[PDB]
């Protein structure tokens, strides 16, 4: 099993540059063809180009050429992405892949490395607000925290320590005009436990090291 | 270079039935040597894409028979013969017949269910966040389908714009339901400006439009 593991994810400024790692492990590495390929929210798939580590050889979409640096270090087995002045527009998820060998090889590769998450912001960690979503109306009754105001993305939510899964809905976090993230965690309950049943989320927010239990409770 | 478009954008499926699905490219994929460098992926949420398809037609280790993939030049078509649960997500056509490599846009495979109206809530500000100067109201659409909505904030009988935000669940594994969040924003001092605070809900399983709404108090 071939295997390829990428670098963390990374947090940086407008006009800041980056380099992100494609580690692999196998034999061969010189005969590899490394893509890398990003994708923007739950969008597209942007291709940036290929390089062959054994020889001179890369291949950049011209639309990030300038912006886009390939390179390899065969004693180490390491594909490197270098991105200079990042954009706003430059956030996204950013794979290496292996896919194919040389055109007459009879080579199709699926080996994809987990991805590196790169958000490009002027924003400043800071940790979520939790606000309850109370409950009010003997049938089903919605409740929920809604998650404000924090940065950079993402945060998990869990109900009463993770012992409440069914009937959850996490949404996506939205990116708000102040350059700060907000999202809504809900769940259905039924009503006439409302009096009794105690209802807490917990949200982390990795970051920031911000950990916010909220009892959430009627009126 | 290789423009790949693909159609139709989102289709809905039944289990059981067959699905087909169209990549066009904007020049001929047939390379000097021969080959024709055509392939289909499909990618899960939170996932990278995997390989079903590659050279039109060849199926990837794995991949089970009941997919196919046809076509020639330009014009190519991967199909389902009876679709499974399990073939959810987005299909991606890929070209890697000339640089820069290229993919089409996506199409998206979903469950199609029965038409489920959504329960509608709404939520007023909290006391706390009252607190800090600044106000969200959340009205939540559990539970629907299909996905197209509308969702239109009426404050004081006045209809808002541009200080709301909405978000959506991916279709729910159990039920193939969706579930949508949109959130009103106002500061402090405009929230108390006004009494009325209204979500009306537009949608296919609802006869006619559906309005929560509370009084800034109460
Ligand atoms: C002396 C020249 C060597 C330098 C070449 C290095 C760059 C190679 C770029 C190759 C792009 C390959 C894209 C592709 O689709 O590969 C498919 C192959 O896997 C198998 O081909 P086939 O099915 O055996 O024809």
């Amino acid at each position: 099993e071939v295997q390829l593991v990428q670098s963390g994810a990374e947090v940086k400024k407008p006009g800041e540059s980056l380099k992100i790692s494609c580690q692999a492990f196998g034999y061969g590495f010189i005969n590899y063809l490394i893509e890398w390929i990003r994708q923007m929210p739950g969008q597209g798939l942007e291709w940036i180009g290929l390089i062959n580590p054994g020889s001179d050889y890369t291949n950049y979409n011209e639309n990030f050429k300038g912006q886009a640096t390939l390179s390899a270090d065969k004693s180490s087995s390491t594909a490197y992405l270098q991105w200079s002045s990042l954009k706003a527009s430059d956030t996204a998820m950013y794979f290496c892949a292996r896919r194919f060998g040389y055109y007459g090889s009879g080579n199709y590769f699926d080996y994809w490395g987990q991805g590196t998450m790169v958000t490009v912001s002027s924003a400043s960690t800071k940790g979520p607000s939790v606000f309850p979503l109370a409950p009010s109306s003997g049938g089903t009754a919605a409740l929920g925290c809604l998650v404000k105001d924090y940065f950079p993305e993402p945060v998990t939510v869990s109900w009463n320590s993770g012992a409440l899964t069914s009937g959850v809905h996490t949404f996506p976090a939205v990116l708000q005009s102040s350059g700060l993230y907000s999202l809504s965690s809900v769940v259905t309950v039924p009503s006439s436990s409302l009096g009794t049943q105690t209802y807490i989320c917990n949200v982390n927010h990795k970051p920031s090291n911000t950990k916010v239990d909220k009892r959430v409770e009627p009126k | 270079d290789v423009v790949m478009t693909q159609t139709p954008l989102s289709l809905p499926v039944t289990p059981g039935e067959p699905a087909s699905i169209s990549c066009t490219s904007g020049q001929s994929l047939v390379h000097i040597n021969g080959n024709t460098y055509l392939h289909w992926y499909l990618q899960k949420p939170g996932q990278s894409p995997k390989l079903l398809i590659y050279k039109v037609s060849n199926l990837f280790s794995g991949v089970p028979d009941r997919f196919s993939g046809s076509g020639s030049g330009t014009d190519f078509t991967l199909k389902i013969s009876r679709v499974e649960a399990e073939d959810v997500g987005v299909y991606f056509c890929s070209q890697s017949t000339h640089f820069p490599f290229t993919f089409g846009q996506g199409t998206k495979l979903e469950i199609k269910r029965t038409v489920a109206a959504p329960s509608v809530f709404i939520f007023p500000p909290s006391d706390e966040q009252l607190k800090s100067g600044t106000a969200s109201v959340v009205c939540l659409l559990n539970n629907f389908y299909p996905r197209e909505a509308k969702v239109q904030w009426k404050v004081d009988n006045a209809l808002q714009s541009g200080n709301s935000q909405e978000s959506v669940t991916e279709q729910d594994s159990k039920d193939s339901t969706y579930s949508l969040s949109s959130t009103l924003t106002l500061s402090k001092a405009d929230y108390e400006k006004h009494k009325v605070y209204a979500c009306e809900v537009t949608h296919q399983g609802l006869s006619s439009p559906v309005t929560k709404s509370f009084n800034r108090g109460e």
